[PDB]
């Protein structure tokens, strides 16, 4: 819908693209024309996507003006040079799938971070450069499939919530510096491909390793 | 004393209780064995 232009258009000024350009994203527009870059819509009338991806977009981001998509359910930004901490993208209430692989967003994820997202399947906030503790917020989200956060800087322990997530199929936390031992809940849980590699002091049941040092 | 020498003892001390080596370090004095054993 043409009301949709609105949000998107401040929301293309509120980013420092690098490389090409929005310029198809012109305001009073319908942006399910299909001459919008990057939209995808629900329908082919109101906008449920937003691909932003390969743009250079650098910098800080503000995610704000996008609460505004009443049928946004997907936002991909993959690929870009992103950093400083997460934007609230917990205003984006009925989001389904949040993906921001390589990027180099930074600092430590404030634990009820995702606390208003209860609609998220879809989570990658895999090649970053997220440091501390996995936020506890991730575990009580009721309907999430598939959590990608390999390569960025984790440390402690991994959350035995995890092995409680009804729907979670896909946990991918390797190549960080998570801790100690692996909850009990998280090798128990039935078909969930999990991948705990290149954690260096991980010890325990899906590992393979008795936390005992021998030496 | 050495580094890949100590972990050629964990990996024999790992040996000795039916167990694949998993993780070693010199500078921690940690070598770790798997909790399954050998198949």
């Amino acid at each position: 819908y043409v009301s949709e232009s609105e949000p998107l258009v401040r929301f293309k000024n509120s980013v420092k693209i690098t490389k090409g350009d929005l310029n198809s994203w012109r305001e009073g527009t319908d942006p399910c024309s299909g001459k919008w870059f990057g939209i995808y819509c629900q329908k082919g009338l109101t906008v449920s996507g937003i691909h932003v991806t390969r743009l250079g977009l650098s910098g800080t981001i503000t995610v704000d003006d996008l609460k505004d998509l009443p049928n946004l359910k997907t936002i991909r930004l993959d690929n870009n040079l992103l950093s400083g901490p997460l934007p609230h993208f917990f205003k984006l209430r009925g989001l389904k799938s949040l993906m921001l692989s390589n990027n180099s967003f930074s600092g430590e994820i404030r634990d009820d971070f995702f606390k208003d997202m209860s609609k998220l399947k879809r989570l990658f906030l895999d090649h970053n450069k997220f440091e501390g503790s996995i936020p506890s917020s991730i575990t009580q989200l009721p309907q999430l499939e598939e959590l990608h956060m390999q390569s960025n800087n984790l440390t402690g322990e991994i959350p035995p919530e995890f092995g409680s997530m009804k729907n979670l199929k896909v946990l991918d936390l390797s190549t960080n510096s998570l801790d100690g031992i692996v909850p009990q809940s998280i090798a128990d849980k039935k078909n969930l491909a999990v991948n705990l590699t290149e954690n260096e002091y991980l010890c325990g049941p899906v590992v393979d390793v008795g936390c005992e040092n021998i030496e | 004393i050495g580094r890949i020498g100590y972990c050629f003892d964990c990996a024999r001390a790992c040996m000795r209780r039916g167990k694949y080596i998993r993780t070693c370090s010199f500078e921690r004095k940690l070598c770790r064995c798997s909790i399954s054993d050998i198949k």
